[PDB]
């Protein structure tokens, strides 16, 4: 199949900005490229086809260009309804194939996360499986590093992250990191900490607890 | 003018057949080409195939052709997709679309109208209600509830029977290696209100008909 590559994976913009996103194909597709807009849980919408032709009903602030292997979508004077994920798609040959998308998000001032750590409850310990949860609350931008340290040593594996969409009120993100351990494993160490690095923090911030304290 | 609406089973067991349907309205069914596209969680969009309303002949993605049947129900102006021998990897949102093509030799398809999509989960997990555990510990404090080991999605979480809404974040559910889902809901509150005010998370899992109310306090 033809490989279709979009960049960047995400970008932040403000209403009134001009934004451009790019599409690159693994072989020439002439001018057979389409662009789509997708909002969460909604029907995708065709924006552009034949690389530069506007679809019916689509605002003229959308435009497309390019040929061969390099293409761009441009949004002049971005409006609030334009924050969404954008996909490009080739259709010179079968099967038509899509890029992995570019998310256009709302720019705002940098905000450091408020960090919280939660020890497992006694009722969780009795179940034989425990989750240690680290919360990063109301931060921007999205990029953040969360490290688990157990008795001072980096713990890898056994953790999973979950992130909110941008908050409707303040455009920030929140994130959870959950470390899942057998109780046998949990009881074998004393100090649990999550260490957070983020653009809004000159130094990483660590929250910790001592098991059973 | 064209309106597309998908419908489907919601949950399919592995090795069974996934079946979804699309009602086409507003335009002539026989005059256009209709097909299916899906998007798996974390993956990109994948075209499945597209058939002509008039003849039922069409083209299929080589990756999926061996498991795929796309057919028409003309009495209802519907197209259907049958996907056989499914596995967990077939979990996806399934979209109905109109496929267009143009003289270039012809182009392949671009898609000028899409349905809203129908989510389908493929899993051998049985229905199970969640265990709920309190998350408990500066001006502000965070409190929360861990809702874990449930199936299927979704669970709803409220705080203080809906009387606490500001500062609440409920995270997306994650699928564990066990086949069960887990999520947390958290809220930020004044440090000074702790100990003199009670915080309760109300969890509802309608597929299992379970409601849990968990008091979250400092141990």
């Amino acid at each position: 199949d033809i490989q279709v590559t979009q960049s960047p994976s995400s970008l932040s913009a403000s209403v009134g900005d001009t934004v451009t996103i790019s599409c690159r194909t693994s072989q020439s597709i002439s001018t057979w490229l389409a662009w789509y807009q997708v909002k969460p849980g909604k029907a995708p919408k065709l924006l552009i086809y034949t690389a530069s032709s506007l679809a019916s009903g689509v605002p003229s602030r959308f435009s497309g260009s390019g040929s061969g292997t390099d293409f761009t979508l441009t949004i002049s004077s971005l409006q609030s309804e334009d924050f969404a994920t954008y996909y490009c798609q080739q259709y010179i040959s079968l099967p038509p194939t899509f890029g992995l998308g570019t998310k256009v998000e709302i720019k705002r001032a940098v905000a450091a996360p408020s960090v919280f750590i939660f020890p497992p409850s006694e009722d969780q310990v009795k179940s034989g499986t425990v989750s240690v949860v680290c919360l990063l609350n109301n931060f921007y931008p999205r990029e953040a590093s969360v490290k688990w340290k157990v008795d001072g040593v980096l713990k890898t594996g056994n953790s999973q992250e979950s992130v909110t969409e941008q908050d409707s009120k303040d455009n920030t993100y929140s994130l959870s990191s959950t470390l899942t351990l057998s109780n046998t494993d949990y009881q074998s160490h004393n100090v649990y900490a999550c260490e957070v690095t983020h653009q809004g923090l000159s130094s990483p911030v660590t929250k910790s607890f001592n098991r059973g304290e | 003018q064209v309106q597309l609406q998908e419908s489907g089973p919601g949950l399919v067991k592995p090795s069974e057949t996934l079946s979804v349907t699309c009602a086409v309205s507003g335009v002539s069914f026989s005059s256009f080409w209709w097909g299916w596209i899906r998007q798996s969680p974390g993956k990109g969009l994948e075209w499945i195939g597209t058939i002509y309303g008039s003849s039922g002949r069409g083209e299929y993605n080589p990756s999926l052709k061996s498991r795929t049947t796309i057919s028409r129900d003309t009495s209802k102006s519907q197209i259907s997709l049958e996907l056989t021998s499914v596995t967990a990897a077939d979990t996806a949102i399934y979209y109905c679309s109109r496929g267009l093509f143009q003289p270039a030799t012809l182009t392949s398809y671009w898609f000028d109208v899409w349905g809203p999509g129908v989510p389908v989960t493929v899993s051998s997990a049985s229905t199970k209600g969640p265990s709920v555990f309190p998350l408990a510990p500066e001006s502000t404090a965070a409190l929360g509830c861990l809702v874990k080991d449930y199936f299927p999605e979704p669970v709803t979480v409220s705080w203080n029977s809906g009387s606490l809404t500001s500062g609440v974040h409920t995270f997306p559910a994650v699928l564990q290696s066990s086949g069960l889902y887990s999520l947390s809901s958290v809220v930020t509150v004044p440090s000074s209100s702790l100990g003199t005010q009670t915080y309760v998370c109300n969890v509802n899992h309608k597929p299992s008909n379970t409601k849990v109310d968990k008091r979250v306090e400092i141990k």
